[PDB]
RNA sequence: AAGACGGUCGAACUUGACUAUCUAGAGGAAGUAAAAGUCGUAACAAGGUUUCCGUAGGUGAACCUGCGGAAGGAUCAUUA
RNA sequence: CCGCCGGGCAGCUUCCGGGAAACCAAAGUCUUUGGGUUCCGGGGGGAGUAUGGUUGCAAAGCUGAAACUUAAAGGAAUUGA
RNA sequence: AGCGUAUAUUAAAGUUGCUGCAGUUAAAAAGCUCGUAGUUGGAUCUUGGGAGCGGCCGUCCCCUGCUCGGCGCCGGCCCGAAGCGUUUACUUUGAAAAAAUUAGAGUGUUCAAAGCAGGCCGCCUGGAUACCGCAGCUAGGAAUAAUGGAAUAGGACCGCGG
RNA sequence: ACGGGUGACGGGGAAUCAGGGUUCGAUUCCGGAGAGGGAGCCUGAGAAACGGCUACCACAUCCAAGGAAGGCAGCAGGCGC
């Protein structure tokens, strides 16, 4: 390597894409953006793989240059654009909107919202900052930079932004007590209740999280997300409601609705 | 077996069971003690004091007689001498038997048990450094250790 | 007694000519609970590379060896032992590494054999990353 | 010198079963040894024993029944992980269905199946058949 | 096993290592000098230039003559006596022909009664040895 | 702009020095394999002087002899 | 003179047990294999040779290969001559 | 629709032996003791108690203290949170761990090697899960094995001069 | 340790396997290094780049003899081995 790089092989794709192999040689290289190329999902995946409204990359291409689809509120006519977490991809022509939350395994699902609740998205916040006038200063993990927010918004909470204006409108305290979903490492997708937050100076805060049936989980501090005051979501959640039951549970499950159907 | 020779020697004392003191012995702890003191202060060892008592005066273990062991005893009362009294032996014979091999020189056998003796001085300096009995600079050297009574 | 170098000794932070009608110190708590020494305070040397008073923030690990050599100038030699477990044979391997580690005169007197704990600081020189910052006396070594 | 008390208590009860002796004098005893004992008494292949209590380290002498084929010590004590249990009592045990590896957990001396039941680890003492 | 102790690992380790020296195959292998000595240079064939033809005797109880023919190697320089296998397969074989050498199968050890030949003909000028007995290819002319 | 002084990084060239490998080798000297050559007969039966060991001298050749060992000896033993 | 105790040089005896056996209360307690530790062996030759190092005045000592050759060399015991 | 040969290498090889080899005579124990690293080191310090439930038996819970709220009760008792508590190995748990391969669940690529597809008269569905030594991180346990505390009392605690 | 050797790029992995293990891993994925051998640099966010430039060493093409131009361990393909 003399400089950055461009290509990302098909075996070095991230997993939840669920590429296939007997495809080609390469992946859909993501673009820069708000997101991490690792924990994103590319446009013509999401509109392709997902989907399956284009068949081929210059499908994709013949779409995103009509200026169709609408991601947080804004044209992106990139087909390899990083969509990330929380984020609102709003098809007006179709009449369709989705937000990208996990499915209860480590993968996005495509969860259909409506019109009012594709409007605004969960931001956390990453630092807070003060600027060259004491103006504070927020960073959220889509690399939104807010300046005169609430003065009671610390570095963990969860505040929710308008996708026309790009202001403040509710937030969520980062508390025990309060419904996380985890949204990295083994139990990704996983949504519970703050149990406990275990300080360990100079090393990652460990974070203890309830699911409703009583299955106990940590995940380091940095991989929460708080999405609702006490049970109750500030968002909708995919059909599982994020629990991930055991395997001996999703077979029962899929040969009582196999042998249900007949 | 022996540390510096091939017999396999079986041959200590035995102590009895019951460590209560018996009824004929009228010496108290305190009587005992008063006579430690005039033993270890005429010039004698710990074990020469001990044999003394239970020969004569018929104290069958000091331990048991007092709460004491006789040099604890005599290091309370600061009576104790510094260099401890095996290690003193070792030393004493040591000087001994290269006084003789300075004369007798044609020794072959005699300069091999002076270096069996010698190893075991060494040996046992080094467990009083580390036990703090000694000081680290501690040397056993044959130069100067007749210095050394 | 200090200011033996060339150039004039100060910590270049405090400021020691305000005009008027004892020298002040700066220092820190370098925090992961380690209580700044009372000579950090209430001495009158100076140090770039004292965690306490000095420019050096303490991050990443924090390990302890034995003190072995302490024969250069605001440096010692720790000797760090550990039980390396080869597979074959199910059984360990008595292994060490001795590294050069950066003693403040702080510590005003440490002797070879005490216990160190050392933080993981930035580059000081060739061989030197962690700073010396408490020290335990070595079994009993009070007479 | 005697450095394993317990590989000696094991080999003396080994002769003494050989040899058709009722019962056995074990010398220098200790805890790990009566431990180990009791377990081997529980299971039933020694009968009651009697642990002389001088002012020194004790003896203990054991009444031997005649249905112990082999009593044998593992030194050095390995550190027996749970998943290793298996592989340890495989080539230790003669068979699945009789025979014990008595191994030192926290929770204190024990066979391999009360080890399992509880869902330890710990290092390995011995075993008897 | 003879040291037990739970941190004899570099010990038993260096004495197996040093003592591994002491078996003659691993030896043979690890060390360079038969690799160095052997004339194909760690190769399964080779391609060498017939340069005469000779009768080596047979060993003891067995009593003939071994159709034996002497072969200089392309690649080193070095000389070597290869046996020509079947029944008067040494007529096909002229001078100044290029031979495929193999081993003849017990890794550089003289195999039967044939004293001192390690190496066997295989092809003679592009064409198997097996092919010119049976009769399946003529020499190219 | 060409060009020049100096510094610097520095390929490479010049004469020596050492050393890793290849290789010719008068000639010397061994070990080995070789169907019946010569000179003996050192060893295995007390092998015709019991054999072997360490060291030293000697000799066509196996070997011989001195000093001190060993039984793997040809004596588990020899009598008041 | 008669016995008992502990260390030592040995002896006799036996289905302790082992071992290929001769035999060994140790050369036993070993597929029912794990008390502690040092040295050291890997088919027979080549060869304790060559070479390098080191020690010695010399003789020589300690460390110590390879190419190449070979299907056996050897151990205990049996029956013959 | 393949089989023979040559060579490197694995199992056979318990002929490299950690599991697991041998050392009187088959190959092998330094001539003999001394000795620093290395390796290994005797016994000994918490046993014993409260109460539950099934048929004297079996398992379930109960064993160190010193500042901010309500289950509340009346500055208190309780429960909680931010701190504290000789070190170390050991063991169990959690986190963090690229895919591909390997193991492995689903699925008639006509079977199979593979592949990640597919299935039902627009709809319904997958793309799981385990394994990943050692070192580092985290929380329980305290048998086993190291290590520390008072012995010139410069000992712990409690109070008074300061 | 220092030095020397590697038919040594490292790892994910591969072959063989009772349980241990032994041998392989140039080779499509990740990381590194190199563009005939060394060295020096321009431009650019990023190069000590070679399908960039400047020297010397080795080789080597075209010459109106003054000069001009080189770099397959890219895809094909040729000689040598």
């Amino acid at each position: 390597a003399r400089g950055p790089k461009k290509h990302l092989k098909r075996v070095a794709a991230p997993k939840h894409w669920m590429l296939d192999k007997l495809t080609g040689v390469f992946a859909p290289r993501p673009s820069t953006g708000p997101h991490k190329l690792r924990e994103c999902l590319p446009l013509i995946i999401f509109l392709r793989n997902k989907l399956k409204y284009a068949l081929t990359g210059d499908e994709v291409k013949k779409i995103c240059m009509q200026r169709f689809i609408k991601i947080d509120g804004k044209v992106r006519a990139d087909i390899t654009y990083p969509a990330g977490f929380m984020d609102v991809i709003s098809i007006d022509k179709t009449g369709e909107n989705f937000r990208l939350i996990y499915d209860t395994k480590g993968r996005f699902a495509v969860h259909r919202i409506t019109p009012e609740e594709a409007k605004y998205k969960l931001c956390k916040v990453r630092k807070i900052f003060v600027g060259t006038k004491g103006i504070p200063h927020l960073v959220t993990h889509d690399a939104r930079t807010i300046r005169y927010p609430d003065p009671l918004i610390k570095v963990n909470d969860t505040i929710q932004i308008d996708l026309e204006t790009g202001k403040i409108t509710d937030f969520i305290k980062f508390d025990t007590g309060n419904l996380c979903m985890v949204t990295g490492g083994a139990n990704l997708g996983r949504i519970g209740v703050i149990t406990n937050r275990e300080r360990h100076p100079g090393s990652f805060d460990v974070v203890h999280v309830k699911d409703a049936n009583g299955n106990s989980f940590a995940t380091r501090l940095s991989n929460i997300f708080v999405i609702g005051k006490g049970n109750k979501p500030w968002i909708s959640l995919p059909r599982g409601k994020g629990i991930r039951l055991t395997i001996a549970e999703e077979r029962d499950k899929r040969l009582a609705a196999k042998q249900s159907s007949g | 077996g022996r540390m510096h020779a091939p017999g396999k020697g079986l041959s200590q004392s035995a102590l009895p069971y019951r460590r209560s003191v018996p009824t004929w012995l009228k010496l108290t702890s305190d009587d005992v003690k008063e006579q430690i003191y005039k033993l270890a202060k005429k010039g004698l060892t710990p074990s020469q004091i001990g044999v003394i008592l239970r020969d004569s005066h018929g104290v069958a273990q000091v331990r048991f007689v007092t709460g004491n062991k006789i040099l604890r005893i005599l290091k309370s009362k600061g009576l104790a001498p510094d260099l401890p009294e095996d290690l003193y032996h070792l030393i004493k014979k040591a000087v001994a038997v290269r006084k003789h091999l300075e004369r007798n020189r044609k020794d072959k056998d005699a300069k091999f048990r002076l270096i069996l003796i010698e190893s075991r001085i060494h040996r046992l300096a080094r467990y009083y450094k580390t036990k703090r009995v000694l000081p680290p600079n501690w040397k056993y050297e044959s130069s100067t250790a007749s210095a050394l009574v | 007694d200090i200011q033996t170098e060339r150039a004039y000794q100060k910590q270049p932070t405090i400021f020691q000519n305000k005009k008027r009608v004892k020298l002040p110190r700066y220092y820190k708590n370098i925090g992961l609970g380690f209580k700044t020494p009372k000579e950090a305070i209430e001495g009158t040397y100076i140090d770039k590379k004292c965690p306490f008073t000095g420019n050096v923030s303490i991050r990443g690990r924090i390990l302890s060896g034995v003190v072995t050599k302490m024969k250069m100038q605001r440096t010692i030699v720790i000797r760090r032992d550990y039980l390396h477990y080869i597979r074959k044979y199910n059984r360990f391997e008595k292994r060490h590494k001795n590294m050069s580690v950066h003693l403040s005169p702080c510590f005003r007197d440490v002797q070879i054999g005490d216990i160190v704990t050392v933080g993981e600081c930035r580059p000081l020189s060739k061989t030197v990353r962690f700073n010396v910052l408490k020290v335990t006396k070595a079994a009993g070594t009070k007479k | 010198v005697r450095m394993n008390v317990l590989a000696d208590a094991l080999k003396s009860i080994n002769n003494a079963e050989k040899r058709g002796k009722r019962q056995v004098l074990i010398r220098p005893c200790s805890k790990v040894i009566v431990r180990f004992l009791t377990v081997m008494m529980k299971h039933g292949y020694i009968g009651e024993f009697e642990i002389i209590d001088d002012h020194r380290a004790g003896k203990i002498v054991v009444n031997l029944t005649g249905r112990l084929n082999k009593c044998g010590v593992i030194s050095p004590r390995f550190d027996v992980q749970l998943k290793d249990l298996e592989k340890w009592q495989n080539n230790l045990l003669p068979s699945r269905q009789f025979g014990f590896i008595v191994l030192t957990t926290s929770a204190g001396i024990m066979d391999h199946e009360e080890a399992r039941r509880k869902h330890t680890g710990g290092k390995i003492l011995g075993f008897f058949f | 096993g003879k040291c037990r102790g739970l941190r004899t690992a570099r010990k038993l380790r260096s004495h197996r290592r040093d003592q591994k020296w002491h078996d003659k195959q691993y030896k043979k292998a690890h060390l360079g000098t038969a690799l160095k000595a052997n004339p194909f240079g760690g190769a399964s064939h080779a391609k060498g230039i017939v340069l005469e033809k000779v009768g080596v005797e047979a060993k003891q109880p067995n009593s003939a003559i071994r159709k034996c023919v002497r072969v200089q190697l392309i690649k080193n320089g070095k000389k070597i006596t290869a046996f020509v296998p079947n029944d008067g397969c040494l007529n096909f074989i002229e001078e100044n022909d290029e031979v495929l050498v193999a081993g003849f199968g017990r890794k550089g050890h003289a195999v039967g009664d044939i004293p001192g030949v390690r190496f066997k003909v295989v092809k003679v000028a592009n064409v198997s040895l097996l092919a010119l007995y049976k009769g399946k290819k003529e020499r190219p002319r």
